RNA sequence: UUGACCUCAAAUCAGGUAGGACUACGCGCUGAACAAUAAGCGCAGGAAAAGAAAAUAACCAUGAUUCCCUCAGUAACGGUGAAGCGGGAAAAGCUCAAAUUUGAAAUCUGGCAACAUUUCUUUUGUUGUCCGAGUUGUAAUUUCAAGAAGCUGCUUUGAGUGUAGACGAUCGGUCUAAGUUCCUUGGAACAGGACGUCAGAGAGGGUGAGAACCCCGUCUUUGGUCGAUUGGAUAUGCCAUAUAAAGCGCUUUCGAAGAGUCGAGUUGUUUGCAGCUCUAAAUGGGUGGUCAUCUAAAGCUAAAUAUUGGCGAGAGACCGAUAGCGAACAAGUAGAGUGAUCGAAAGAUGAAAAGAACUUUGAAAAGAGAGUUAAAUAGUACGUGAAAUUGCUGAAAGGGAAGCAUUGGAAAUCAGUCUUACCUGGGUGAGAUCAGUAGUCUCUCGAGACUAUGCA
RNA sequence: UUUCAAUGGCCCGUCUUGAAACACGGACCAAGGAGUCUAGCAUCUAUGCGAGUGUUUGGGUGAUGAAAACCCAUCCGCGAAGGUGGGAACGCCCUUGUGGCGUGCACCAUCGAAGAGCAUAGCUGUUGGGACCCGAAAGAUGGUGAACCAUCUAGUAGCUGGUUCCUGCCGAAGUUUCCGGAUAGCAGAAACUCAGAUCAGUUUUAUGUGUAAAAUGAGAGUU
RNA sequence: UUGAGAAGCUCAGACGAGUAGGCAGGCGUGGAGGUUUGUGACGAAGCCUUGGGCGUGAGCCUGGGUCGAACAGCCUCUAGUGCAGAUCUUGGUGGAAGUAGC
RNA sequence: GCGAAACCACAGCCUGGGGAACGGGCCAGGCAA
RNA sequence: AAAACUUUCAGCAACGGAUCUCUUGGCUCUCGCAUCGAUGAAGAACGCAGCGAAAUGCGAUACGUAAUGUGAAUUGCAGAAGAAUCAUCGAAUCUUUGAACGCACUGCGCCUUUGGGACCAAAGGCAUGCCUGUUUGAGUGUCAUU
């Protein structure tokens, strides 16, 4: 019909194709390699989730879900976590408390400019009057108070 | 049944693939059998015709009758046999042409490039 | 439709009444409808004769309706299909199909359209395992599931009857998707099988009763002599 | 002036293709956000219960969690909504401690430089 | 004076950037007919715009925007004609101005030097130094949801550089089942019969007629394999300027909030917007019902949504050469018009050109022989070749009509022909559904299909 | 089939006109060519459900076209807000039949004061939309060299010309009356109640031409 | 007695103009799902023909001649579906006419 | 020798009467070669 | 009354291009994606093939080269035998014009560089506005300044 693409169409000129039409195939999984060893990939993600062990949505499903086969004073209080009702939830679960368990170390060591620092407040201002030793400017130069003064000393230990 | 939205089922647009094509698609669109002793030698089953390739007509006027091919006529999808020929007014041989789906490859013109398509496929010599 | 941009009966002209593409293409039917049409379309499969009625080849099928046990779900190779087709001797349908697959006739052919053939039988199942894929190849069998049953394909052209194959799985579901005339499918939510006008469907048998002719008065001639 | 619904269909489809390429991109957590619950704001609605746009902040601090961390273990929040009623308070703190029952952390590595 | 700082200029001073095109969707200005309508003009993107309340509401209150459904043809107006509500799709929040870093412009472009880096020798950075920018304010910090500052005691942390593998995304090559067996018609077998084979492949097309099995493909492929190019994660090596930076907490200390704007009179436009006349406030100001809500005059921002254009793709109860586009072809083409503009007609020999050698007549053009072909009732004026219309021949008819209808006749021509079979009699040889008979097969004793054997 | 013989038959369509007269349109053949598509409303019928009803905004899902089919969450729309007699049908009879005794639907009279929709499809009707097709100078915007071009435009019509196959049944009115109309009437289409009931472009009888009560016929009356 | 396409078969009587208009049953075209295990190079579709038939009719079936690749009956679905006119659109073609004439 | 356009339902003896023109078709007539 | 002429019907040949069959075209709906130009776009003109009538293709590196492939054809002929009226494609080439750019619109130049064999030729650039910066100078500046 139009010019530009009529006149491509005579020519003899090959048409820049693209076989990209593939229907009906889903997006294959990347991210979480657990998942995706357990991912079918030719289930929907609402099947699959369920399927996992997995909410798809926390919020109100807005339709009807499938029903393949005929199915026969508290404020203070906490939620004793979910037990897992699948393996690969566990096998999810596992992998956190590994995790977690390899960053277990979060106390930081000092250096040597605070090392020697608290080294000469400590043994100057006791070890218990924290406020005083704040209160002194002449060793105290960058002037920190209370509370970080206790957080180097607790650093300094480990 | 075609399943792949990659590939059509027209006619029209089907039609237009087979005589919009160039040489070199042409060249696998002019394909022919191999002998049956051959096609198990090789373990292939067809393939593309080519010049100095020894074949045998198996459909037409020209049926039987074997030959080479002198020279394939890819713009009309023709294969032009040696002695294959016939007689115009002025006595000469106006040579016919046969479609390279029914003539049957007995010798084959043993190129490089042959041997590897050949072991490409799955085959071997 | 046509370009709005291009009277009648000029050459090169605008036809009456441009076709329009906001035209009535979809038909709506409430759902207690088709349904009503869908179970009927299933209870008229179990009777053989509107199977042969309706051009079913199943003149040596050895029970309608015909079931098989779960093992057919689990083919992987159309030789196996035709293997078992050939024992329930069901093959007459396929057989009937392939030589019936003329060209179109018309204009239809020139538009995508270009062969034509019968329906042949139709295999429910309840699990996919590799039954999709060893009947599909053979010419007319369709396979569609126990609980997506589409009328088209249970009542093809409009007429009832087709010959389908249950398999052990989905014939043991009938009685969850659809339900009874008392009890309610537990997958179709609230739905009770329609319920007749009459009990006895054969008159013959309600005329010809005693109850009834003990009681009519006497009989007169066929035909009145001139 | 006319709109016609073809694409209904095809619109469908590419928005249950568009979920997928999105549960695909993150895949423990859910393509869907979690809601609170609220009450319609009529007199005809009043006793109905629906969601909400995300847990305000006395929704936030009574359940336990600071509201920045709110925003990155999937709770919304939303500035503009209060507490009047207790009730409301009760019937979101706890949406937010069952969903925190439900909810597996995974660890993220953390800089540990050498000194401090 | 010097020389600073301010302005003023110029230079082929280096580094840049703007224009025009497209315009289906999009944002503005503007506009008459017949209506924010066409047009006219201006500016953009893969979407544009809008957008985190100076928003509703009177509730158990909701909570950025956008689109859909309803609310609803409702209120209101006077037929025009909504918005909250509700239900869905999608969701994500934010950055400045107003604070003294004042115990230290901590910020940044450019030149130069090396270091790197790449869709890339074509990209994009860092380090060092020098110069400028900047104190008429560039960083950090804070944005009302708060927050600043002091305090407390718990919880936290990279804008690095590799390597390694896994995963994905895009481009490219590649791996891929079975008849061309017999018989008949045909120019040709792809047809009809027969015997087979494959099938995750019986979509479609080609091929000398309808090809699952001759060819391309198709199915396996929601994939193996080999390459490259990248994306977000994991694993792990190295480097970390952390004396640092955050969240929650407690406060005997604090808390800045956008002006020719809002608002009023007045005049245009179509309620807002615009001009003109004036022109403000600080628990104030806007809007709703003494109350509720909101926090304007500064800024950004994905996805949900649109799409008669562009790059491709798949289909269709669509048109089938006077149709469907104006164009199935030399189609905006010839051609028409000073010009702006306007603008057609036109598809098919055959399987193969085998496109008619040659002889002959003719100045040739062409004709006649002759040839090819299955066919020339396919000869390039080429598929089929209708009607109108014209020429030749044969027939009957034919004093200013014709014309048709009935009834026949005549000429001319077709309809359609059928004693043949039935019954009875005998003989002759038979067979079987029959044996004063013997076996197998599938069914349900006997019902079939048969194989012997005898012919009563 | 052509032709002849005897009997016949004023050109078709439109419009006009009671009718014609007419005036139109018709050189011939082929092809093209005109109640369509849609939203709203009401009616009739068919179907599903029935104090309910409606899956298709959307979500779930659909491996063999996956734009189909199949499934249902939260709303929402539209609904929901007593006696007397005549009576359909039935039973009991009992001189049976005749009728009576009853029970009395729909409904109608009387006295009075035990929801029927919703949704889809069709038909006909109506209102809009380019609105059966064709035809009236336009006008406006913007351009080109008073003229001309392109679009808005499917601008406007009570009017003009045309509007396409067959058979069967019923078939008017052609105008009162008030007042462009609402009536009526004619024709239908449905629902009713009766032939033991009413009638009649009827005729008599007779009372005072009207009225009232015998024959001749027909079943008659309503909404 | 076989006469149950109960939508069938059978019996009896009267009747038959028709515009506007109302109602009903059918015929035909393109395509669509079903079907005829339909037809077709031993000739589809089409076309012509004083061949033969069928129907009141719309229409249909068939023989011959040409022809050469497709097509149809039935049940439903569907619509750009039926022509003698519109000084109708397009193409073709006559008389006028071998005339006006050049 | 080269060669239109206009026009075209179809025609073309009248005599009379044929009521509505009727003559261009109908009936009586003659004509009609 | 036959011929001629006029008329109907049939045979045959012209004429015409309907019908039937299809069909590398149109239309319609859905779907995926984001990509022009001062680094000269869209458009136009002139060129170019062993020969093209249109038509495409291409730019004096002209119906294209490099590179990666495929592996023997182009085809009316020619033509070579890494062929190819082939594909892919990341490298160069890309005539005059056109927002169009030295002034003008054919011509006329300017400047610099390169060179020729002081002058000339070629090449390079020589369009305006605006932004950041550098240099140069000037203002009737403000000072500064003993």
């Amino acid at each position: 019909a139009n010019p530009r693409q009529r006149n491509k169409q005579r020519s003899g000129k090959p048409r820049l194709t693209r076989r990209n039409a593939n229907k009906k195939a889903k997006a294959k999984i990347y991210g979480n390699f657990v998942i995706q060893q357990n991912w079918d990939k030719h289930a929907t993600l609402r099947q699959n989730y369920a399927r996992l062990g997995l909410l798809a949505t926390p919020n109100y499903v807005t339709g009807g879900v499938e029903k393949l086969y005929p199915d026969p004073d508290v404020l203070d209080k906490e939620i004793s976590i979910a037990p897992a009702k699948t393996e690969v939830v566990r096998q999810l679960e596992e992998e956190a408390v590994k995790k977690a368990a390899r960053q277990s170390n979060k106390m930081l060591p000092l250096s040597a400019f605070e090392h020697a620092y608290i080294q000469r407040l400590i043994n100057k201002y006791g070890t218990e009057d924290f406020e005083s030793m704040a209160k002194d400017v002449k060793l105290n130069s960058k002037l920190f108070n209370g509370s970080k003064l206790k957080n180097l000393y607790i650093r300094m230990k480990a | 049944m075609k399943f792949s939205r990659d590939v059509t089922s027209s006619r029209r647009k089907q039609r237009k693939a087979h005589f919009g094509a160039p040489s070199s698609v042409r060249r696998v669109l002019m394909s022919a059998p191999l002998s049956k002793e051959l096609r198990e030698q090789y373990k292939i089953r067809s393939l593309p015709v080519r010049r100095d390739d020894q074949i045998t007509v198996i459909r037409g006027s020209n049926k039987g009758r074997e030959g080479k091919i002198t020279s394939v006529y890819r713009k009309k999808f023709l294969l032009l046999i040696e002695r294959v020929t016939r007689e115009k007014a002025n006595g000469a041989s106006a040579p016919v042409g046969i479609d390279a789906s029914k003539v049957v490859i007995t010798k084959l013109h043993l190129d490089k490039d042959r041997k590897d398509l050949i072991v490409r496929k799955g085959g071997k010599v | 439709a046509v370009s709005e941009k291009a009277g009648n009966m000029c050459r090169s002209g605008r036809m009456f009444a441009p076709t329009k593409t906001w035209r009535k293409w979809h038909v709506k039917v409430n759902q207690n409808e088709k349904r009503y049409a869908i179970a009927s379309a299933v209870a008229a499969s179990g009777v053989p004769s509107l199977l042969l009625a309706r051009g079913h080849r199943i003149e040596e099928i050895p029970e309608v309706p015909l079931v098989v046990d779960d093992a057919v779900q689990s083919f992987q190779k159309t030789k196996e299909a035709v293997a078992l087709l050939k024992e329930i001797k069901a093959y007459r349908d396929v057989i009937k199909v392939a030589n019936s697959r003329k060209l179109r006739a018309g204009k239809g052919k020139l538009r995508n359209r270009r062969h034509v053939q019968r329906r042949g039988p139709l295999v429910v199942f309840n699990e996919d395992t590799g039954i999709v894929k060893a009947f599909r190849n053979i010419p007319g069998v369709e396979i569609v599931n126990v609980r997506r049953l589409n009328l088209l394909q249970l009542a093809p052209g409009g007429h009832l009857g087709r010959f389908v194959i249950w398999t052990k799985s989905a014939f043991g579901l009938l009685d969850s998707v659809f339900g009874s005339t008392t009890e309610v499918a537990q997958l179709k939510k609230n739905y009770f099988l329609p319920e007749n006008i009459i009990s006895n469907a054969d008159v013959t048998r309600l005329i010809n009763s005693d109850e009834i002719q003990s009681i009519v008065k006497a009989a007169g001639p066929s035909r009145v002599k001139r | 002036y006319v709109k016609t619904w073809f694409n209904q269909p095809g619109r469908k489809l590419r928005r249950r293709q568009a979920r997928q390429t999105k549960a695909a991109k993150i895949a423990p957590r859910p393509v869907e956000a979690i809601r609170p619950a609220v009450k319609p704001p009529t007199i005809r609605y009043n006793m109905k219960v629906r969601a909400g746009r995300g847990f305000t902040l006395e929704e936030l601090k009574a359940a336990g969690v600071s509201r920045r961390v709110a925003s990155t273990i999937g709770i919304p929040v939303d500035h503009r909504r209060r507490n009047r009623s207790e009730e409301s308070l009760q019937r979101n703190v706890e949406r937010i401690k069952v969903y925190l029952a439900h909810l597996i952390v995974f660890p993220r590595k953390a800089g540990q430089p050498k000194k401090g």
